[PDB]
């Protein structure tokens, strides 16, 4: 199922790839960590997930573990590469002690 | 004056209305009533402990009295 | 829950559990909230509604509000003014005035 | 669970969010999302209405096990205001040796 992001990106769980309908010809490619937690916060859409419940499911069933700073490093990634606001909270933000937050509508293509 | 009733202090009805009902008749009992203990009682704030320590001032008394037996 | 419920002249409403006071702007549906009473409003209406349909003498209305007060009658006459003023009772027909008697409150119902 | 609080404002327990909507269950105007304590304030609030909700009720369930010094109660529940922009102070109501109590217009089940 391909998933619509704030009526301008789209992108698909299974092949991991973005496409903006500003520019259509140019197809953003992200990193898997990156894609598999965007879809996770897409699959609970707009409210909040917990950084430590979000962290095990994207890499224990990577089958191995990493520290924090991954998660902090692959969500910077996500909004640099989305050219998402750098602190306004226009598609992704965090919520301190709370865990992360979507703000891009969610809308399913099939 | 440690032989006058409290009613005899002059008091405003404020003052008077509030002292009568923590059993105190006999200044012997105010001149070593505690400041703190005073203003912990309900409807008593600084402005009328102020005025309750002017009247003990002008008649001799004053509170933080150390004392004797009845 | 022993819940009671006071129905008022005006369609007033007097829930005894939430401590409210509203107009009904239906037969008993609260929307028009005139708000919460103080804590000698509440019990002065409690004594008059205790003491339904009789008077209830201002003796022991003051020595309910004041249990160990020596309050003058003036806090009285003014307690009873500010709770029908914040009653909106103009007419002085929800707390009345039994004449050389003491104090009434007019209730129709009462909701269990 | 959606709580509709006056000047059209939604609290939402569908979601953890709180938002300026006319339509319940849609995001619009987006407020944002309150604290831990903030949101714990919020539900105790909510529920005990329509009652007022007493001072050590709150300190109790806020703080279970922490030696409140008496003025964290204002300072919380004046920033919780002012998070839910309550400038006029109606929103959410203080009535005195009472409690506190947060105007709710609906509960959406």
């Amino acid at each position: 199922m391909k998933f619509i992001l704030a009526e301008k990106f789209t992108f698909d769980p299974l092949s991991n790839t973005l496409i903006d309908k500003e520019d259509s010809e140019e197809i953003i490619r992200l990193g898997s960590n990156e894609s598999r937690i965007l879809w996770l916060l897409a699959q609970r859409p707009n409210e909040v997930i917990s950084r430590n419940d979000l962290h095990d499911f994207v890499w224990r069933e990577q089958g191995f573990e990493v520290d924090d700073s991954s998660l902090t490093q692959a969500i910077s990634t996500l909004r640099k590469m989305l050219k998402d606001s750098t602190k306004s909270p226009q598609y992704v933000k965090t919520v301190p002690k709370r865990g992360y937050q979507l703000i891009a509508r969610v809308e399913t293509v099939e | 004056i440690l032989l006058r009733p409290v009613d005899d202090l002059e008091l405003t009805v404020r003052s008077a209305n509030c002292l009568k009902a923590e059993a105190i008749h006999y200044i012997g009992d105010l001149v070593q009533r505690t400041e703190v203990e005073l203003l912990k009682t309900p409807n008593l704030g600084k402005k009328s402990l102020t005025e309750i320590k002017d009247v003990l001032a002008s008649r001799g008394l004053s509170l933080g009295m150390r004392l004797e037996n009845w | 829950y022993v819940r009671v419920i006071y129905q008022f002249p005006d369609n007033l409403w007097w829930n005894e559990a939430s401590n409210q006071v509203y107009y009904a702007q239906d037969p008993m549906k609260p929307e028009r909230l005139i708000g919460t009473p103080s804590i000698m409003q509440a019990k002065l209406l409690k004594i008059l509604c205790e003491y339904h349909p009789s008077p209830c003498p201002n003796d022991q209305i003051i020595k309910a509000l004041w249990p160990h007060g020596f309050i003058s009658s003036e806090s009285l006459t003014q307690a009873i003014k500010r709770t029908r003023d914040f009653l909106n009772d103009e007419h002085k027909t929800l707390i009345e005035n039994v004449k050389l008697q003491g104090y009434r409150i007019n209730i129709i119902q009462v909701i269990v």
